[PDB]
RNA sequence: AGCCAGGAUGUUGGCUUAGAAGCAGCCAUCAUUUAAAGAAAGCGUAAUAGCUCACUGGUCGAGUCGGCCUGCGCGGAAGAU
């Protein structure tokens, strides 16, 4: 959308209300009410079990205005939800433990059909297959 | 070269005295000439001044290509002007313009008020921007440098005396 | 009557910085150097100072003509000052009735019980230029003990009744106890004011918050410094309460039989503290009293002693301070002392663990030659629960060394154990194996084990690098503004184990841990980030370590 | 100007100019990285 | 080589998450769009907001660029009626 001014997509975990410190930046780039934004979306957070972070995109306009856009968490983080641990990429082609099948892929990426533009069904099935050998994961279907 | 594909388009309102080497250039508020090197060809072919580097000086390309750039300086410079504004940060600082002299309060024991020449119309909106007006791009900057050496940039609190575009760069104590 | 003085600025820069309500009345005539005219505005009279005498005019004349029209902008500013203090002025600002010099001051006068504006006032003190002037807006513009709310002693502990008394001598005495100097002449003194009621010389005044009774003696005032001897002290004078045998911060001076105060608020915490040290033994004798009549002077001084080391840790809440109660034992205290640093738990550890180290022992000290070549084990640091600081493993070799030999090579372990290679940090909660103890006949005694191993034990220190046990403490910091990366950015020079980042409506509070031991000059450095702007608190929480690798070569 | 035999680019931004005839390096922000001789 | 010029945007890139959130460092080192973009070079820095390299995506509208070999030149080069 817009331009050379602002664009970062930032947004963990929707359970903590005061802005994370390293978000924080994000957030005071151009003069928010910081209180407008804990306020803007919590109506939709109470649709939800807390616990992966969820992200936003920041965009900017001209006199103390401002705009965010609502998607839905990323696979990346939807790999190692159903997996249990958060963190497993110790050594990628090393370790082989832990098997989700492609079925699993495309729901979590309808979720990605009914949200975004690009991230597409067919191409991330790769990445979301790219992400599993990083993090030493095996898959088969 | 690229300053061989950079001829000047002088515009109504500033005469040419082609006296061969030494051109004297009748402007809007003053005369801007410069009496330059015998490694120039000039002429003031139709509108737009053509220039040529002169042989045996084929090093002219160089002593013509500071002339390209000189010329078209000139013609803007006398009748538009240069804003060149200076940003006076001290502690209990102050300038203002009067005739053609300013003061300087500059921390010492005694003011310090120094005349300045011609081809200056200065001004003070306030006691920390003061104004230079001027019709040659070396003078519009001789007498802003001189009061800029008098207090440069500190780069422990940012003190001093800077222009209005300079940014310095001010550091940490990190001792004591 | 300086550079950069700008009085409108000043006055209008609280409206944005502290953000209160001021509305000044004496203005500023004359460009900082040929400065003669304050403006009062009420009268609308400039007044000429000494041309540099120390005090001989108070010309008023009106409004110079160079600033008519500045005069005119802001005394309307004043006269609305009275419409929206009283609403009775509200009508007449609008009406036009006249607005004197002595109406507006009925009105702002009751606008310094609530405080919502406070009056301000330009001019020079060493210059002579405004103190002439300063002094009548102080029976004007502040209060009186007799038009505040006076004394109001409340009970003890039956009902919550606050009672107004009276101001005037036709009360129960009552006075309080605060700013308690020390002299050699008398011992204690005190700085007291006393509110209402006359007490005559000699009295069985009490201090009724603490249960203890003391007689009133000679009462002394001063000029701040010369020996006045107030016999009579009426209402409202300040003096010296001399002859308190104990007195706190804040309690009373009341006759019995009268209404009675309880009240200390807000109770310090000197919070710098460093350890001071004697310089003979014979002055540890006068510095040991030095406690006594120093740290009943204030509670901005406290002394932190420890339960061990027995050293005089003292505390303050500045360094600045922690000058000047050595300055204050210097010359009339008659004290050397030796500044040096807090007791921080400096228990010797080991970074590397020594193989074998063979206590060379070879002497014929009963007769023939009582040899003792034994070996220890450099054993790692024994961590987890172990409340015997000295875990010694005596390993023989097939129980060579018999029990009457046993507790040669372990006194001699344990005499290293408690002693430290360094400044005699003590090698403590360190395990030792004991790996091969040499036994003889006539050459076995209690010196031929113990020598051997003390030698032995301090070698493998040389090559086992000992560090510092340390203890860590909980170090909050509250500092208001983004100048703090620099602070956490400079913590983290010093182990400040990061907690969070969070924030209050003025300030950003950081939370951390950081090393006892690397405390050092921890309030003088952050006063030199914050620039003194910092409030905050000192706990501790965990135990930890700091770097030392000094057996490498530092250590004998 | 510090001096040395050396005149090596060495800030990421060093402009080099023959002032006189002896070289000397002109940084932007870091007046450490000043040399002149060689 | 400069002025406009997006720095297309999956991601928090883990670990250990206290921040080691492309910018501390070890293993991976795929890329949803590939007419412009790397799981990355420094500064801003606890982290990032600010500013760029990346392709110059659109303008100028011609030459230009980094090294190898030699002819010579400069610096290196300061001494004592």
């Amino acid at each position: 959308a817009k331009k050379v001014q602002a664009y970062v997509k930032l947004q963990v975990a929707a359970g903590m209300a005061n802005p994370s410190p390293p978000v924080g930046p994000a957030l005071g780039q151009q003069g928010v009410n910081i209180m407008e934004f804990c306020k803007a979306f919590n109506a939709k957070t109470d649709s939800i079990e807390k616990g992966l972070p969820i992200p936003v995109v920041i965009t900017v306009y001209a006199d103390r205005s401002f705009t965010f856009v609502t998607k839905t968490p990323p696979a990346a983080v939807l790999l190692k939800k159903a997996a249990g641990i958060k963190s497993g990429s110790g050594k990628p082609n090393k370790d082989k433990v832990g098997k989700i099948s492609r079925a699993q892929l495309q729901e979590i990426a309808q979720t990605k059909a009914a949200d975004m533009t690009g991230a597409d069904i067919e191409a991330m099935t790769r990445s979301i297959e790219g992400t599993a050998r990083s993090m030493g994961l095996v898959v088969e279907d | 070269s690229r300053v061989a594909k950079a001829p000047v388009v002088v515009p109504a309102g500033v005469d040419v005295k082609i006296n061969g080497q030494v051109i004297t250039i009748k402007g809007k508020n003053g005369e801007l000439t410069r009496t330059l090197n015998d490694a120039v060809e000039v002429k003031h072919a139709d509108n737009t001044l053509t220039f040529g580097p002169r042989d045996g000086y084929a090093d002219g390309w160089a002593q013509a290509g500071t002339a390209r750039a000189l010329l078209n300086s000139m013609v803007i410079g006398v009748t538009e002007g240069f804003t060149k504004k200076l940003q006076l940060v001290g502690v209990g600082y102050r300038a203002a313009v009067k005739g053609n002299v300013i003061n300087l309060s500059l921390g010492f024991s005694h003011p310090v008020d120094h005349q300045l020449p011609a081809g200056i119309t200065a001004e003070c909106p306030t006691q920390t921007e003061i104004v230079l007006k001027g019709a040659d791009k070396q003078v519009i900057g001789q007498v802003a440098a001189d009061l800029r050496a008098y207090r440069r940039p500190e780069p422990y609190k940012g003190k001093g005396v800077r222009y209005a575009d300079e940014v310095v760069r001010t550091k940490e104590a990190k001792k004591k | 009557d300086r550079m950069g003085a700008n009085f409108l600025k000043v006055v209008n820069q609280i409206k944005t910085r502290l953000g209160a309500n001021p509305v000044p009345l004496q203005l500023a005539i004359g460009a900082e150097e040929h400065f003669t005219g304050v403006v009062d505005l009420v009268k609308m009279k400039a007044i000429n100072w000494n041309d540099a005498d120390q005090g001989v005019t108070f010309e008023y004349e009106d409004i110079p003509a160079d600033m008519v029209e500045l005069a005119n902008e802001w005394h309307q500013n004043l006269i609305e000052s009275a419409a929206e203090a009283s609403e009775e002025l509200m009508e007449k600002y609008l009406g036009g009735e006249e607005l004197t010099e002595a109406e507006i001051k009925g009105a702002l006068r009751q606008r310094v019980l609530n405080n919502e504006i406070i009056l301000v006032t330009c001019g020079s003190a060493f210059k002579n230029k405004g103190v002439q002037a300063m002094l009548d807006a102080v029976i004007d513009y502040l209060p009186s003990p007799v038009d505040v709310p006076a004394i109001n002693g409340i009970l003890d502990d039956g009902k919550d009744t606050p009672a107004e008394r009276h101001a005037s001598d036709d009360e129960p005495f009552s006075a309080l106890a605060f700013k308690i100097a020390t002299d050699p002449f008398v011992g204690n003194l005190t700085f007291f004011r006393v509110y209402s009621g006359v007490v005559n010389s000699g009295d069985t005044v009490l201090n009724s918050v603490k249960a203890a009774r003391e007689r009133f003696g000679r009462i002394v005032q001063m000029h701040a410094n010369k020996r006045e001897e107030i016999k009579e002290v009426r209402a409202g004078d300040i003096a010296a309460a001399i002859g308190l045998k104990d007195v706190t911060t804040g309690d009373t001076l009341c006759d019995p039989d009268a209404p009675i105060i309880l009240e200390r608020m807000e109770f310090p915490e000197p919070v710098i503290s460093i350890a001071v040290e004697p310089k003979t033994k014979a002055d540890q004798e006068k510095m040991g009293l030095a406690l006594g009549r120093l740290a009943k002077e204030d509670p901005s001084f406290r002394v932190w002693t420890d339960e061990e080391s027995n050293q005089t840790i003292i505390a303050g809440m500045g360094e600045l301070h922690l000058d000047i109660i050595v300055d204050r034992m210097k010359r009339e205290f008659n004290v050397e002392a030796n500044v040096g640093k807090p007791q921080v738990a400096y228990r010797e550890t080991i970074r590397q663990k020594v193989t074998d180290v063979e206590g060379k022992h070879a002497k014929q000290s009963g007769g023939r030659g009582q040899y003792g070549h034994v070996v220890i084990d450099m054993y790692p640091l024994e961590p987890g629960s172990n409340p015997k600081g000295y875990e010694f493993i005596n390993d023989i070799k097939g129980g060579v060394i018999p029990g009457e030999y046993i507790p040669a090579v372990d006194k001699g372990i344990q005499e290293q154990l408690k002693a430290g290679p360094l400044a005699g940090y003590p090698v403590v909660d360190m395990g030792i194996r004991l790996h091969f103890g040499s036994y003889h006949d006539v050459d076995s005694s209690e010196l031929a084990f113990k020598l051997a191993a003390s030698i032995a034990f301090k070698e493998g220190f040389k090559k086992a690098k000992p560090v510092l046990l340390e203890p860590i403490m909980k170090v909050e910091v509250e500092t208001p503004e983004e100048n703090t990366g620099d602070v956490i950015g400079d913590l983290s020079r010093r182990r400040g184990m990061l907690k969070g980042q969070e924030s209050e409506v003025t300030g950003v509070k950081i939370h951390a841990e950081v090393p006892l031991s690397e405390m050092f000059g921890y309030a003088t450095q952050l006063r030199s980030l914050t620039k003194g702007r910092a409030s905050y608190t000192m706990e501790f929480l965990k135990y930890d370590e700091a770097p030392s690798n000094v057996a490498q070569a530092v250590i004998e | 100007m510090k001096v040395r035999a050396s005149v090596k680019k060495l800030c990421r931004n060093c402009k080099i100019v023959k002032r006189d005839g002896v070289i000397r390096v002109i940084c932007s922000a870091e007046p450490k990285h000043k040399q002149r001789q060689g």
